[PDB]
RNA sequence: AAGAUGAAAUAAUAAUAAUAAUUAUAAGACUAAUAUAUGUGAAAAUAUUAAUUAAAUAUUAACUGACAUUGAGGGAUUAAAACUAGAGUAGCGAAACGGAUUCGAUACCCGUGUAGUUCUAGUAGUAAACUAUGAAUACAAUUAUUUAUAAUAUAUAUAUAAAUAAUAAAUGAAAAUGAAAGUAUUCCACCUGAAGAGUACGUUAGCAAUAAUGAAACUCAAAACAAUAGACGGUUACAG
């Protein structure tokens, strides 16, 4: 019947969410799913959501509360950050078991971040990767903290800072730094405390 | 008699009316900034000017009345400006 | 009927500041129970600068000892006790308060009761205390 | 009960009045009951105004549940009055009490020296 | 008048742990 | 150097966005910038000065419900806990 | 909590406020006034900063809001009045 | 003919059972679903599995053979 | 013996005119909750004390901004003159007349930069009723 | 020198050391924030604190079995002002006395200020005593907030009620009302052109002021309500 079409649409397959779009606490882990729509289907609005969005969004990518509100407007934000880096840690390589053999609502492992299993190396044409190196930035002038690929680290030194960094003072987040990650671990509220090495 | 003349200066501070300020060498112009401040949130300016001369209760409560619902339109008001911006700026 | 008094009792011995508050107690709880009542808790509230140097009859006091006394008693000998202590130049300040019986007999005194211990049970715990 | 409010003494004068006025063990409706418990809780309030003769709004409340109780009393008069008399005569009032027209006017607190 | 006597002592002369607001 | 208020600091742990390290991130964060809400009774707290001083300006004028953000229920009730607490000589 | 405002006959900000940017010029001259008055005039120290003024105000010496618009296009949407 | 819960038997109507209530008939009534808890359970215990992007376009809902 | 803990400047700054008093608090070294109630509360002696008029403003003239000014800066030379800024002063500002804001630019400014290098703390001693005697009925102008 | 005002001046501000400041005494009256009269109360009213007594809430269970609604007359309470006795009298302040302004001031502004405002014991029973909207019952389409309960696991944008705001239908001369100014039923009070007039006379009650009841002749074709378009305002804001 209808009932069980309805109860199957795409539309109810989106959870239940209700939380403020525009956050500005501390953020540890996707909040909104993200709703993805194709070129042709944007090119006309189309969404499959219950209205058109307005054709200012040139992003094919949004998070929403509200099909419709006493406003008449859909509540959505223009935004798919989030996935990037989930796929951005999968470019790092570093992995993080519950996957292996009344409703509890803790955080299960990685919740869908990395599925990976520890034990395995990366080959590359020149040889082994022994250990992974990705480009970052160290934000302030304080351990030193960087935003490495769409997470923040707390970067463990070797011997002294780089004189770069006394020089530039509070404008160092604007150079880029050769980091490589010694340990990704999760805590239990969804951080990623990740521990890298300022090459 | 000495643990007196000890403790003098906590009681003295403890009997602190609350408003006043301890200036700030460098710049004496920014606590005369802080006490006016504090004078604006204890509302004592419009205070004083209240008890200047006398006012019916029934004008005291049309006037209590009439601020209350202007204080409250200006909320909605700043609420529907704050939704006229989201709109504008996602395009509806 | 469960009253709640917190009096302020003055210091005028600086070495012995708990002197004049226990002769108060003792003043106080042997009229509640001389006149057929209990007195279930004397919490003793120590020292504290008054807010501000209050005046009973001639002498000024800046400081206070601050006691409170949870006692089950009548009206009467309430405002008795109210009133012995109004005319006593020993009390700065005081206050009596009732505590509601209606729902649960045993209550404990508004500090108790304000960190979280509702009844005077929970004050001195539950151990063997299903007898 | 010397240490207790005064609601609960009136509370355990109406359980006594209810089980010495009822037909049967758990009635509480019948016109003698609410006759009763009415008197109880009348004399409470008369004994009030007598200490508070400037509380209005209480002698208001005392003249309406004593109207309250008239009425009553006039139903059961018109359903079973062998009970309406035995109800009027064990509570202390007549059967001109309770049918005539009755306020609490300062000609009744004059004549009967209510205070 | 003998547990009022011992309660008084008890928290008054003895020094007990007393509620004073930190 | 820059202004602390004119840095964003992104706390250990957290994702972010390329929008984070821009002034914009800074003005949204500044535009979207107890006990007593937490189910408890505050006429109990009467005999406390402190925890009711938590709720009133430096003169001692208790705050709007608008400020304390609390409850009427108890808005009411505490304003009764401070105006008892003043009259019996504590706070 | 919510407010929410009566059938209006318009939604309109009296005085809307603009964020004019101070003039670069007037700033560099402030700046130049006070390192002649630290330093002294024709010091040594701030003499570089004089340099820039001179340039910045060779040319010339010193070198808007829609929100009334967008609220009366977007009221009959936003407002929430009852159906008709 | 037996006790509920709290042991008493229903001997008469209750106050809420004395109401008539055709405002029940005519509301539309509100569509609930088991799996709408299962789902609100789902990336509550796998928050990133909402990164993954969602298409809504329904292509075709009757051509479903699964 | 007299020593001088500190010294205070008030200012009453009406509608009308605005009156500025110069004072020291006094001290005498020598039951202790009468030491206590003597030491939280010390006895005020006047040293200088000024008005308007007293710098030849008259009538409505007394009011005025650049009466308040020039009285504050008469005040500030006079401690100077008397020499009495030795220990540290306490700034007492009772009302919000139009004076006020006179003084505050007299004290901050030129005028009283001797004097604000001795200053230590600002309070307000703004007199309100939280209820009592009936105020003048309002003027029907 | 102070005090006041638009600016000033006042028979009683100050050299008899005033105003201002710091203390110390006595007096009365009033109750800042919270605060929305949200609420409570039949209305009038009522928000500084504590206590004694009285009353007021929802649900469940049991009981009575129409005992109900309204209500002429009547009864009670009833703001402010007023009066009668006592005490009180700090501020404010009719009247009065003066100073200003003005062609004139009999007024607005200013000073001194009597009664009164305050308490106790009474008289009286009037207000734009208003929601200008009597009470009760059945029904009536929505939305949004709160407010108060009941759950279920902050989340159910949770359900049941009442308050508030905007409405649909309906009603209305329209303004507008909107769960009553709607659809119906029951009871009570009131109205029949303007003015004369809530006036006169009489009667009833009060210490009195007064309160209740309450006409008639004569004059006229008028009189009023809502809304429309103008003019006007010592009417606001925006631009040029
Ligand atoms: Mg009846
Ligand atoms: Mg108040
Ligand atoms: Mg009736
Ligand atoms: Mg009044
Ligand atoms: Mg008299
Ligand atoms: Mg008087
Ligand atoms: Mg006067
Ligand atoms: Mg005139
Ligand atoms: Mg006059
Ligand atoms: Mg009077
Ligand atoms: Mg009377
Ligand atoms: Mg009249
Ligand atoms: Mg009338
Ligand atoms: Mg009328
Ligand atoms: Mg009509
Ligand atoms: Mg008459």
């Amino acid at each position: 019947t209808l009932a069980e079409l309805l109860g199957r649409s795409r539309i109810a397959q989106v959870a239940n969410n209700h939380k403020p779009l525009t956050y500005t606490g501390k953020k540890f882990h996707p909040t909104h799913q993200i709703i993805e729509t194709k070129p042709s289907t944007l090119y006309r609005q189309e969404w499959g959501l219950k209205s058109a969005i307005p054709s200012k969004i040139k992003s094919r990518y949004l998070v929403y509360n509200d099909l419709d509100t006493l406003e008449r407007i859909t509540t959505f934000e223009p935004r798919g950050g989030t996935q990037w880096n989930r796929l951005r840690f999968q470019e790092m390589g570093v992995p993080i078991n519950p996957f292996f053999k009344k409703f509890n609502t803790e955080i299960i492992g990685t919740g869908g971040l990395s599925y990976s299993l520890p034990g395995k190396l990366k080959n590359s044409p020149n040889g082994v990767i022994q250990r992974t190196v990705v480009p970052g930035r160290i934000l302030n002038v304080v351990k030193w903290l960087a935003a490495i690929g769409g997470f923040v680290a707390d970067v463990v030194f070797f011997q002294s800072p780089p004189s770069s960094f006394n020089s530039m003072g509070d404008f160092i987040r604007m150079k880029t730094f050769l980091f490589e990650i010694l340990e990704a671990s999760m805590e239990k509220n969804g951080s990623v405390s990740m521990h890298a090495r300022l090459l | 008699a000495e643990i007196a003349r000890s403790s003098v200066e906590n009681a003295q501070m403890r009997f602190n009316s609350g408003k006043s300020i301890i200036v700030n060498k460098n710049n004496p112009a920014e606590s005369f900034k802080r006490l006016n401040r504090i004078m604006f949130e204890n509302n004592i300016p419009g205070d004083k000017r209240s008890q200047r001369f006398y006012m019916k209760p029934g004008k005291v409560a049309e006037l209590k009345r009439s601020q209350r619902h202007r204080k409250e339109f200006m909320m909605g008001f700043k609420r529907l400006i704050e939704i006229v911006k989201d709109a504008k700026r996602k395009g509806y | 009927m469960l009253y709640e008094l917190i009096g302020l009792v003055r210091i005028t011995n600086s070495n012995a500041p708990k002197l004049e508050a226990k002769e108060l107690s003792s003043t106080i709880g042997k009229l509640i129970i001389q006149n057929r009542g209990v007195v279930r808790d004397i919490v003793p509230m120590g020292i504290r600068y008054l807010p501000k140097i209050m005046k009973k009859d001639q002498e000024k006091h800046f400081r206070a000892y601050h006691f409170l006394m949870l006692f089950d008693s009548s009206a009467a000998v309430q405002s008795e006790i109210l009133r012995t202590l109004k005319k006593d130049p020993r009390v700065i300040r005081s206050s009596i308060v009732k505590v509601d019986l209606d729902k649960q007999l045993d209550r404990a005194s508004s500090l108790h009761r304000s960190l979280g211990k509702k009844s005077i049970l929970e004050l001195v715990n539950e151990d063997y205390q299903s007898i | 009960m010397r240490n207790s409010e005064n609601k609960n003494a009136i509370k355990m004068a109406v359980e006594l009045a209810r089980k010495e006025f009822e037909r049967f063990p758990g009635d509480t409706g019948s016109s003698e009951v609410q006759a009763a418990c009415m008197t109880v809780r009348i004399q409470n309030m008369a004994n009030h105004i007598k200490e508070h003769r400037k509380d209005f709004a209480n002698t208001r409340n005392l003249r309406i549940l004593v109207q309250q109780r008239q009425a009553i009393l006039r139903y059961l008069k018109r359903d079973n009055p062998e009970k309406y008399y035995w109800t009027i005569q064990k509570l202390g009032l007549n059967d001109a009490a309770i049918t005539d027209e009755f306020n609490m006017d300062r000609r009744y607190m004059q004549d009967y020296e209510f205070f | 008048e003998s547990q009022l006597l011992k309660k008084i002592d008890k928290v008054f002369n003895d020094e007990t742990e007393e509620f004073t607001d930190a | 150097k820059i202004d602390q208020s004119l840095s964003k600091k992104l706390p250990k742990g957290t994702i972010y966005d390329p929008f984070d390290f821009s002034m914009g991130r800074i003005h949204l964060d500044r535009k979207y910038q107890d006990i007593m809400k937490s189910g408890a009774n505050p006429l109990e707290f009467y005999a406390r000065p402190r925890i009711l001083s938590r709720y009133v300006t430096s003169t001692g004028r208790i705050q709007h419900r608008d400020i304390t953000g609390l409850s009427a229920k108890n808005q009411r009730r505490l304003s009764k806990a401070i105006r008892r607490c003043q009259a019996i000589g504590l706070m | 909590p919510v407010y929410r405002l009566p059938p209006l006959p318009r939604l309109k900000v009296k005085k809307p406020i603009i964020r004019q940017e101070a003039n670069k010029c007037l700033v560099l001259m402030s700046n130049l006034l006070q390192c002649w008055s630290s330093y002294g005039h024709m010091s040594p120290k701030c003499a570089g900063l004089v340099t820039e003024l001179k340039s910045c105000t060779s040319e010339s010496a010193l070198g808007k809001s829609n929100i009334n618009y967008h609220a009366a296009r977007l009221y009959d949407r936003i407002n929430g009045k009852p159906h008709d | 003919p037996h006790a509920n819960n709290k042991g008493l038997y229903k001997t008469r109507p209750n106050s809420s059972d004395k109401r008539v209530g055709v405002k029940r008939l005519y509301r539309p009534p509100k569509l609930t679903y088991v799996e709408d808890r299962l789902r609100s359970l789902f990336y509550k215990q796998h928050p990133w599995e909402l990164s993954r992007p969602k298409i809504l376009v329904e292509n075709e809902i009757g051509d479903e053979n699964y | 013996k007299e020593e001088v803990v500190k010294y205070i400047l008030h200012g009453k700054f009406t509608k009308n005119n605005t009156h500025l008093t110069f004072s020291s608090v006094v001290e005498d070294k020598n039951t202790y909750n009468d030491t206590m109630l003597y030491y939280l509360n010390l006895p005020q002696k006047v040293k200088i004390s000024l008005s308007t008029g007293c710098l030849g403003f008259r009538k409505a003239a007394r009011g005025e901004y650049e009466a308040a000014f020039q009285t504050s800066g008469r005040m500030f030379e006079l401690i100077k003159e008397k020499n009495m800024l030795n220990k540290d002063i306490e700034v007492v500002m009772d009302d919000f007349g139009k004076g006020r804001a006179a003084f505050i630019s007299a004290l901050v400014g030129k005028e009283g930069a001797s004097v604000v290098k001795k200053v230590v703390k600002i309070s307000d001693a703004t007199k309100l009723k939280f209820g009592g005697v009936r105020s003048p009925k309002m003027r029907r102008l």
